[PDB]
């Protein structure tokens, strides 16, 4: 019932990591 | 460096995973060059995970010598972390995926779940709201948040979602054991 | 693989640009290991470009790329890009960092897009355009005295094809 606990970060590793969108060089 | 290997590596880095049922050629190319792909991904602190039974190839953070690197401070990781609510929904979806995968034989199909099946099981834990529209909004928002991690799809015209097989490598027994230990520590004090 | 080389490569891939003034250690590590960086970025169809005049390290598509998205910018952004480029050229011809005041660009924008009739409207338009260019990482944060810093990357803003397109569009806008 508390929003503080519902948004508390859990422990689960990043799986299927996509690249950070782009190398930040649009051109 | 062969053209096919580069193409497959770039595609996998772009999307995060390769599935045999959608991109068979790239999957075959990346499956037969494990050493080359590992050498390519070593400078970026990334590794490739394989699953031949389900026909899946995904990308994970390479494990370093440091005892705790937290795996989320890697520069190339762009998503946010997972909170308790999303972990609970992921556990429910994993149970549904177990049920789907148990009663299946040879052939290709997909794991489809309707929202009305998900609502009461989440009501058991979270609670109950007054109207039905409130609960529908809550479930839709949670599923939209989970779509950003690549675990589900967008809602269909018949109000259903598809559970992606990648979840079977997010809620594998090791990660589940670690999560259970952490949650037990959190609850008891 | 040495740790500093990997750190520099990952930082460059995350941001796309490296400046000696900001991260001297990464700049030194990347500049002294050109062949290693080229070998690392070869499978990704990327290459490293060096400008030791300003200490700028950038990434070019060696050869429309799976990892890179192409974008197109409106006239309201194109003319501001031209103004910033010519201001930086004027600043570097004077011989650090090019400082441009907010009020300086207001007449230059008004003589091409007309006058909105309100100071607040001009300020909001300038702020929105500056934020949009901040999204592309072309200028630095706004200073206290309503000033911005032009980054050296404006020198390598694009190939001469885009410079010709920019000057043609600017001339057409001046024609009105």
């Amino acid at each position: 019932q508390r929003q503080s606990e519902r948004r508390k970060p859990a422990c689960l590793p990043p799986v299927g990591v996509a690249i950070t969108g782009v190398p930040a060089i649009e051109r | 460096t062969p053209q096919r290997v580069r193409e497959a590596v770039q595609e996998m880095l772009k999307y995060g995973l390769l599935e045999e049922s959608h991109k068979p050629n790239l999957y075959r190319s990346a499956l037969t060059n494990i050493e080359v792909v590992d050498r390519i991904l070593e400078p970026l602190d990334l590794a490739m995970g394989v699953d031949e039974v389900r026909g899946l190839v995904f990308v994970t953070v390479r494990q370093g010598e440091v005892a705790e690197q937290d795996d989320w401070s890697h520069p190339l990781v762009r998503r946010q972390r997972l909170n308790l609510e999303q972990s609970l929904l992921i556990a429910i979806l994993r149970q549904h995926f177990i049920a789907y995968e148990q009663e299946s034989g040879t052939g290709a199909s997909q794991a489809l779940v309707a929202v009305d099946e998900l609502i009461p099981q989440l009501q058991v834990y979270l609670g109950e709201l007054g109207s039905e529209a409130k609960e529908r909004n809550r479930i839709i928002t949670l599923l939209d948040q989970l779509k950003g991690h690549g675990l589900v799809s967008a809602l269909d015209a018949h109000d259903r979602v598809i559970i992606r097989p990648i979840i079977t490598h997010l809620a594998n027994p090791e990660n589940l054991q670690a999560l259970v230990v952490w949650l037990r520590e959190q609850v008891e004090g």
